[PDB]
């Protein structure tokens, strides 16, 4: 049980943050399903991990 | 038994975004009958009982704010909020009612994002009704600041106090998406008495310094 | 005026028994459901089961089977939930809520929650928190509630009418006592022109103090 922190950094520069909690492996694996949940209107995206893996920044390239 | 599955388990946003919440049901929640999806969605704000807003997936109950929208079919359902408000702090819950037991998600819980604000310290020194009871309790206000992250530190004649201190924080305020917080110090009348200066220090990302606040028994 | 009626907070030590109510009103009582939906302290919601209005028969979760019986009162248009062999772990709010048709809970009760411990009821001393200056802008008043059990505890200023910008903070537990605080900021012109007390409730001791705060 942890719980990966995510920074969602949109085109136009705008960030939402979220928490996804579960084994490193599912919260993880939320946070990228939630990414191409919000990809079909923000965009392709990238994902960078950090924090040991713990902190993650998403950015949207938008279009 | 079908198994809910809510993500994130928490998002911050700015007032007048969009936020997205998603729910997977272990199987699919689709009657086939009815062709429905037995699935709803609840808010909950803090000491309420919960509330409907979303049925069948994506019927919204008269009174519900437009603003939001649930979809999906199967075992994949999103509720939307469009531009979201400071009344939409609280935690949203997806249930499905397809197959018995009756099972909800654990839940997201959504809060606001808005610009950093500095709180407002108010220090006061034990009231006379308790020190006439044997007791000295000096209580410290940091009110609506933003962002949540703050520390409080204390001080009797100029030197860290940290045994007798209580903290408590409240949760989002509905109005301004501010967040308090109040710290107790709790000492002896003897204790108390055999000391003058008593500080309530706030650190807060407002300000590279502490913003302190104090009072002075002698006075 | 639709709605469920719960019975108030209880108090009970581990072993013990319990029966909270959920009075309906303003509707047929046997045309819809009743279920209830416990929730443990912070923690999401969990269905306990249904009884039918009509007949009576209960539907138990599973984690639900054993201590936990459902009942009803049809001359009363009421339902009822009685806990057996009292745990810590059953501390939380029970809620009854009405179930339609279309699959979701419409009318919920507003909850009764049910604290397991063998610590003592003790009412609370409420002290004022008057500022320690006068500058004149916003006026911050206070009042502390400390050393009670259990919870929980109803503050109020100028009896509700003054209730915008009010904190009134969670509560604190130690060593089988609560400590809460509350405060209320003010325009300077107001107060101390303008009296402002608080009023502090503590069912549990039949308590229920008011306090002027004086300069």
């Amino acid at each position: 049980e942890v719980t990966i922190k995510v920074n969602l950094i949109f085109a136009d520069g705008k960030i939402q943050t979220a928490e996804f909690k579960g084994t490193f492996e599912e919260a993880t694996a939320e946070a990228y399903r939630y990414a191409a949940l919000l990809a079909k209107v923000n965009g392709e995206w990238t994902a960078d991990l950090e924090d040991g893996g713990n902190h993650m920044n998403i950015k949207f390239a938008g279009k | 038994d079908i198994v809910m599955s809510q993500s994130p388990s928490s998002l911050a946003v700015s007032a007048g975004e969009k936020v997205t919440m998603s729910c997977k049901s272990s199987q699919s929640l689709l009657n086939s009958r009815t062709r429905k999806n037995y699935l709803a969605w609840y808010q909950q704000k803090p000491g309420q009982s919960p509330k409907v807003l979303i049925y069948w997936a994506s019927t919204r109950e008269s009174g519900v704010p437009d603003r939001f929208t649930g979809r999906g079919s199967g075992t994949d359902f999103t509720l939307t909020i469009s531009s979201v408000q400071a009344e939409d702090q609280a935690v949203y819950y997806c249930k499905q009612a397809y197959i018995p037991p009756l099972t909800f998600g654990a839940g997201t819980k959504l809060e606001l994002k808005r610009a950093d604000a500095a709180p407002t310290v108010s220090i006061f020194p034990p009231s006379s009704e308790q020190l006439t009871s044997g007791g000295a309790s000096v209580v410290c206000f940091l009110n609506n600041f933003y962002p949540k992250d703050i520390n409080v530190k204390w001080k009797i004649d100029g030197s860290e106090r940290q045994n007798g201190v209580l903290n408590s924080w409240t949760d989002q305020d509905s109005k301004d998406s501010t967040y308090s917080m109040s710290s107790t110090l709790t000492l002896t009348k003897d204790e108390y008495e055999r000391h003058n200066s008593y500080t309530c220090e706030a650190t807060h990302k407002t300000s590279t310094s502490p913003i302190v606040k104090s009072f002075n028994r002698n006075e | 005026q639709i709605q469920l009626v719960q019975s108030g907070p209880e108090l009970k030590k581990p072993g013990e028994t319990v029966k909270i109510s959920c009075k309906a009103s303003g509707y047929t009582f046997t045309d819809f459901s009743m279920h209830w939906v416990n929730q443990a302290p912070g923690k999401g919601l969990n269905w306990m089961g249904w009884v039918n209005t009509e007949t009576g028969e209960p539907t138990y979760a599973d984690d639900f089977k054993g201590r936990f019986a459902f009942s009803l009162e049809t001359s009363a248009s009421t339902a009822y939930l009685q806990i057996n062999s009292l745990k810590n772990e059953d501390t939380a709010t029970y809620f009854c809520a009405r179930f339609l048709l279309r699959q979701y809970f419409d009318v919920w009760g507003a909850g009764t929650t049910v604290t397991v411990s063998s610590a003592k009821t003790t009412p609370p001393s409420v002290y004022p928190l008057a500022p320690g200056s006068a500058a004149q802008s916003m006026v911050t008043l206070g009042c502390l509630v400390k050393g009670y059990f259990p919870e929980p505890v109803t503050v109020t200023w100028n009896s509700g009418s003054l209730s915008s910008g009010v904190h009134t903070f969670p509560a604190v537990l130690q060593s089988d006592l609560y400590t809460l605080s509350s405060s209320v900021t003010v325009p300077s012109s107001t107060w101390p022109s303008e009296t402002v007390t608080c009023n502090v409730a503590h069912p549990a001791s039949s308590t229920k103090v008011d306090k002027k705060i004086v300069p």
